[PDB]
């Protein structure tokens, strides 16, 4: 069934599962044609498929081209992440291959069920958690590659950095939901957070900076301060 | 016009033949029906005052055998039974008629009720969804389950529907996972019509008889059968015209002939809704979307 906040330490087990967003596969830039209609531009998206146990993140970036000459993208765009998830699987090792996918969105059941028929034993399974991962393109070097790519590309990336190698997946994962929850609050003010010390920089293999563990400690609670702080200027508390 | 002479009605017991429904008292002098219509399939069902738990009847066709009603007081139920001598069966029905101790099926020149309910059911189909070879007619009850529910416990005793899945392989092309899920053409054409059922009368025949199933046992195995046929229909973009006008009249029938009062539990909200209002098909079945929004625009 559903993951929620009785299960969420399942995340953690050590059978292979991986959480699949869909909601920056297709992305849009919306703007006024000459004879002042609206028209979209479609801008390159990206499939965020990520091991929360071990951090394996698999971005599979969408080139604008897979939308050339179709019909109801946002409805295209569910059935395509399926196809590439399914894809992925496929081209894994039977011994790598999931137990279960997490879609963060109810309506990637059907697609990804219907993509991964040959695989009767792989569970499906929504959550009730509200999980940040739409914050992914505020991760700069993510944003970087989505932009870049001329046709379509997967990139591996580990998103915990080497965070396993003095910390468990329960919390980087939750290092990681904090990161990416302030990102979407206040993007400006978290980046802020991040890189206000230029002496604390990001190696060329990670996507976070190197913080020692006590300044990982500072900067997370600025970020907690940082979406109090949004929740009271959004609601006025 | 054919007969279903009965040995006799020892407990008390509600009968119905096909759409009509009467009551007998324990041990009144009840001798069967007359006057049946050849040609169709008929239904004659049972409802016992003392247990409304299992409705239960027998299928039958007249001209594949001489039929009658006998209460067993071991099993506890009328059964249907075939006598061979046509001698002794004539004779037995003749006293029978002439003491005037069996009721007549009516005819009215305004009635078509039960052919159009009944066109596409054929004997030889119902014995291969309801399996017990060694007898002509065939027994159902409330209790039944369908072979796709028992998969999802005894086989013996099971419907054997056709298995509908729009989530299978069956109904998936592989790389055409969108296209076959969204626009059912391919698995109501090519596997269904094409490869099962080989015709759309035979199609129409398995949903007709889910849909009486469902409505005389309260069936829940034949309503997802009737539910799953339907919607197969209206979720394909490219249905033969003459399935969508055929389609519309058998629907028609069935939803005017539901009684009032067992709406809510015989009609999917989501799949009619969907059928009539949101399916390719949702503007070709002008008969049945105006019966169903002015007697059931509840459900709606
Ligand atoms: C009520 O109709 C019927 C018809 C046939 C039989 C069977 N039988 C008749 N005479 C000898 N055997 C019975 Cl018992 C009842
Ligand atoms: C043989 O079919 C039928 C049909 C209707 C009736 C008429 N009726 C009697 N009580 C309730 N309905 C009878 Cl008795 C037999
Ligand atoms: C033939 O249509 C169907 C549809 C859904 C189900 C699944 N189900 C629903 N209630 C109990 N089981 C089945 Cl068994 C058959």
């Amino acid at each position: 069934g559903a993951m929620n906040s009785s299960n969420y330490a399942e995340l953690f087990n050590n059978d292979i599962k991986l959480f699949v967003d869909d909601t920056n596969v297709y992305r849009v830039t919306v703007h006024k044609t000459f004879e002042g209609n609206v028209a979209t531009k479609a801008i390159n998206g990206c499939i965020f498929t990520l091991n929360p146990k071990t951090g394996h993140l698999f971005l599979k970036i969408i080139h604008t081209s897979v939308w050339a000459g179709q019909k109801r993208l946002s409805q295209l765009a569910k059935w395509k992440t399926a196809e590439e998830v399914s894809a992925l699987v496929r081209s894994l090792p039977k011994e790598e291959q999931p137990k279960q996918i997490i879609v963060t969105r109810k309506a990637m059941l059907d697609p990804l069920e219907v993509h991964m028929l040959d695989f009767p034993n792989i569970a499906i399974r929504p959550t009730e958690l509200r999980l940040p991962f739409s914050a992914a393109m505020s991760i700069d070097k993510l944003s970087d590659v989505v932009m870049k790519a001329t046709e379509p590309q997967m990139v591996l990336f580990n998103i915990y950095d080497d965070w396993l190698d003095r910390i468990s997946s329960y919390t980087a994962f939750s290092r990681l939901t904090l990161l990416l929850r302030a990102l979407k609050t206040n993007e400006e003010s978290a980046k802020m957070i991040l890189l206000s010390d230029p002496t604390i920089t990001i190696k060329s293999y990670h996507l976070w900076p190197s913080f020692t563990d006590e300044q990982w400690i500072t900067i997370e609670s600025q970020m907690r301060d940082l979406i109090l702080t949004e929740y009271g200027r959004k609601y006025n508390v | 016009m054919n007969t279903v002479p009965f040995t006799s009605a020892p407990i008390e017991v509600t009968i119905g033949i096909d759409q009509y429904s009467f009551n007998v008292k324990e041990n009144q002098p009840f001798h069967g029906i007359k006057d049946i219509p050849i040609g169709h399939v008929h239904v004659i069902h049972f409802q016992h005052a003392d247990n409304s738990s299992m409705r239960y009847g027998y299928w039958f066709d007249c001209r594949m055998g001489n039929f009658y009603i006998q209460y067993d007081p071991k099993d506890g139920l009328y059964k249907m039974m075939e006598e061979r001598d046509g001698a002794k069966f004539e004779n037995i029905v003749h006293n029978f008629k002439e003491r005037q101790m069996m009721v007549s099926y009516p005819k009215i020149d305004e009635d078509d009720t039960w052919y159009n309910l009944t066109e596409f059911v054929q004997m030889d189909k119902i014995r291969k969804i309801v399996r017990k070879d060694e007898n002509q007619f065939s027994y159902v009850d409330s209790s039944m389950t369908t072979v796709q529910e028992n998969e999802l416990s005894d086989p013996a005793h099971s419907l054997n529907y056709t298995v509908i899945n729009f989530k299978s392989r069956e109904a998936i092309r592989p790389g055409h996972e969108m296209e076959d899920f969204l626009d059912k053409s391919y698995y109501l054409n090519t596997v269904m019509l094409q490869g099962i059922f080989k015709n759309s009368s035979n199609y129409f025949g398995e949903l007709q008889f889910a849909f009486l199933n469902a409505m005389f046992f309260g069936n829940y195995g034949s309503s997802l059968q009737w539910h799953a046929m339907i919607e197969l229909i209206c979720s394909s973009a490219t249905v033969p015209k003459h399935m969508l006008d055929k389609l519309d009249e058998i629907l028609y029938y069935q939803i005017k002939t539901l009684p009032e009062q067992y709406s809510d539990i015989l009609l999917n909200e989501r799949v009619w809704n969907i059928c009539l209002y949101s399916s390719f098909q949702k503007n070709s079945l002008h008969n049945t979307e105006k019966i169903m929004e002015n007697k059931y625009p509840e459900l709606l």
